């Protein structure tokens, strides 16, 4: 056999074609004498003189082998001649042909595109609350709240304004206005703004008093004293005091609108930053002056 | 002495992503997934991070049950080219990559799967991710592709056709 | 969008018992007629003593956000989640702590802080990956800082 045995190797199946004149001797063989393993031929090609085997690769006496590159299915096409009829005689020689089908063993595979998904989060929020203050009459040492609200003329009314700090950044408290009235209405007449113009304690300036901002025991506290008084036409004794209180951080710069000033032989700033108070000497207030006459000897 | 004829023949391997949906709440999700597989039209396929991606690798058109498909390295890329970088490892030497917290897993494909040739298939799952620029540690916002090296294997030889892990 | 469709096993109550429905609304919470609880989303509350209160639903991101990945603008022992259930995380720290930025505005003291979540990255020889989302929240407290305070005195001539 030289060009006798041909093969086509498919995925599931091997297709073997043998020339009927297997030996190229001019005389065809018995298709019953040619067996692929133990399998007989499947069909005949009376025009191509081809005996056609078809076997799935695991059948018909197939041996499966592994190599680096390939899988090998090795078959054996065996020609075992049998007697030519009642005669115990054979006119051909026995033979076997080895048929191999190689198959690529190793492969790499890929998927189509996957698209990852996630939901990110991005937002802004605001929230609000109030800083809480206390305005309370206190004692001569601005240490304890005064048990009673009654004073005589010529006493000093000690008052402390405080912003409660809790867990806040160091706060500073400011008192920028206070209006005294007979009726609880802060706009009622008569009225007297003993503190005004962003912290100017104008009482000591207009009345010639010792009313002043004593000191700040802490930044969130401001102590001041106001020498008592009455209104000209007042029959009642009770006087209502209404103040505006502000607060910032201790790191906020002292300003012309952030100050506590008092006139002590010149406008003076508690904390000692006296120049800040220059603008307390505005218009709108008229310093008191007692009258004058010429010298006489008693 | 004898004659010997030899020729080549095709042998193909195919990878697909499962899209099976759990029958009812409570079912075995891993089993329910491989009851269906995405087609080409379905891609690109959106899947959220950390979600299980079920994968099936398969030899096509064979009928010899002795063949065993064995997986080698299964990895991921940002582009279709599997040799392209960056890369993440899902399987190495046929066993889940060990330096991943969201560990990958191999899915046993026993008779419960009920396949005509369960040996021809090899299944595995990984947890969905997205590639990141390591320098900025920020999402690359790029697609992902899944790749596997495979080998058809024959038991009874000197070689082993299953991964010890 | 924030919704109040929160089931009763994971609701976080808002810290004012027997609060009224409109007050519970003021604190940015939810009221069902019988109780007041935090809604669905990120909630910011500033309280009278100067403490931040933040409630964040773990479902604000997909996949859900972890509690370790989130970090505030400054580090500290108080900057971690104060409390947590299966669905919400609760943060409670002073406005002074955790790198809070303080700003000044006319009549209001503004505190600012920022939550950021960092991807946990798996690094290999040839790649870097993440399976996390991102979560960024910028929240502020605007404490209004002015009031009208009053007192009374009685002045009598000496007698
Ligand atoms: C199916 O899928 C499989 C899995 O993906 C594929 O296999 C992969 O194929 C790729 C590409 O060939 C391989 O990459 C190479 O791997 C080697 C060795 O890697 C080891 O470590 C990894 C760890 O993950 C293991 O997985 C692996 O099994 C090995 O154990 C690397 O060395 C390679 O790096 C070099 O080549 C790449 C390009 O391929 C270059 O980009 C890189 O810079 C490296 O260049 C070399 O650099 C050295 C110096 O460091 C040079 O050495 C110097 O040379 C000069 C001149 O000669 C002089 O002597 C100096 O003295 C000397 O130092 C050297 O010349 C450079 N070589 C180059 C440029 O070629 C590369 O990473 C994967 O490893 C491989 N994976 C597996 C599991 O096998 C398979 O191919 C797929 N099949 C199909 C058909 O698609």
């Amino acid at each position: 056999p030289a060009a006798t045995v041909a093969v086509e190797c498919r995925e599931d199946l091997a297709h073997v074609e043998a020339k009927k004149d297997l030996f190229g001797i001019g005389q065809f063989i018995d298709p019953a004498d040619l067996t692929l393993g133990t399998c007989p031929p499947s069909a005949e090609d009376p025009a191509a003189q081809v005996l056609i085997f078809e076997s799935p690769l695991q059948n018909c006496g197939s041996v499966l082998t592994m190599t680096e590159d390939s899988l090998v299915y090795t078959f054996t096409l065996n020609y075992n001649p049998k007697p030519l009829g009642s005669a115990p005689v054979v006119r051909t020689s026995q033979a076997v042909v080895i048929v191999e089908c190689h198959y690529p063993r190793k492969h790499n595979v890929s998927s189509l595109a996957l698209d990852p998904l996630w939901v990110p989060f991005s937002a802004a929020k605001m929230a609000e609350e109030f800083l809480y203050f206390t305005l309370k009459l206190t004692t001569d040492d601005f240490q304890f709240e005064r048990p009673s609200y009654q004073y005589f003329l010529g006493d000093l009314i000690h008052i402390e304004a405080t912003v409660k700090q809790y867990f806040h950044v160091p706060l500073r408290v400011y008192v920028d206005r206070c209006v005294a009235t007979l009726s609880p209405d802060a706009n009622s007449s008569p009225s007297y703004a003993f503190i005004d113009n962003y912290g100017c304690l104008l009482d000591g300036r207009i009345t010639g008093s010792d009313s002043k901002f004593v000191s700040r025991p802490a930044e969130n506290k401001l102590d001041f004293q106001l020498e008592a008084f009455r209104f000209q036409g007042a029959d009642s004794g009770m006087i209502y005091i209404t103040c505006h209180l502000k607060a910032t951080s201790a790191a906020y710069p002292l300003d012309a609108e952030h100050r506590a000033c008092s006139y002590i032989q010149g406008w003076k700033e508690v904390s000692g930053a006296d120049p800040i108070c220059a603008s307390c000497e505005s218009g709108g207030f008229e310093v008191h002056a007692n009258a004058v006459v010429s010298h006489g000897t008693s | 002495s004898p004659l010997s004829i030899a020729e080549l023949g095709p042998l193909n391997v195919y990878l697909q992503i499962a899209n099976g949906q759990c029958q009812t709440k409570g079912c075995d999700e891993a089993a329910a997934a491989y009851t269906s597989f995405y087609t080409d039209a379905d891609y690109p396929v959106t899947k959220v991070l950390r979600d299980p991606v079920y994968v099936d690798v398969q030899i096509l058109g064979r009928t010899d049950p002795n063949l065993v498909l064995t997986l080698g390295r299964c990895w991921a890329t940002t582009s279709p080219n599997a040799f392209s970088l960056p890369q993440w490892d899902i399987l190495i030497d046929g066993c889940p990559y060990a330096d991943d917290r969201y560990l990958s897993a191999l899915v046993p494909i026993d008779h419960s799967s009920g396949l005509p040739f369960p040996t021809h298939h090899s299944r595995f799952l990984f947890k969905m991710f997205t590639f990141v620029d390591p320098h900025s540690m920020e999402p690359l916002r790029e697609k992902v592709y899944i790749h596997c090296s495979t080998a058809a294997c024959v038991p009874g030889q000197g070689v082993s056709c299953e991964p010890s892990c | 969008p924030k919704s109040c469709e929160v089931p009763r096993d994971v609701r976080v109550p808002c810290g004012v018992p027997d609060i009224s429905p409109s007050a519970c609304d003021a604190i940015d919470c939810c009221h069902d007629g019988q109780s007041c609880y935090f809604g669905t989303g990120a909630t910011v509350q500033c309280t009278k003593d100067g403490h931040f209160i933040v409630v964040v639903a773990k479902d604000v991101t997909l996949p859900h956000i972890d509690l370790e990945t989130i970090s505030l603008l400054g580090q500290g022992q108080d900057c971690g989640p104060a409390d947590s259930n299966s669905a919400f995380a609760i943060y409670y720290f002073p406005v002074t702590y955790c790198g809070t930025v303080v700003m000044e505005e006319p009549g209001v003291i503004v505190y600012e802080n920022r939550m950021t979540s960092s991807y946990e990255v798996g690094v290999g020889p040839l790649g870097a990956i993440t399976r996390d989302s991102s979560f960024e929240l910028l929240f502020q407290c605007r404490y209004r800082a002015t009031s009208v305070e009053t007192l009374v005195v009685e002045v009598q001539p000496p007698d």
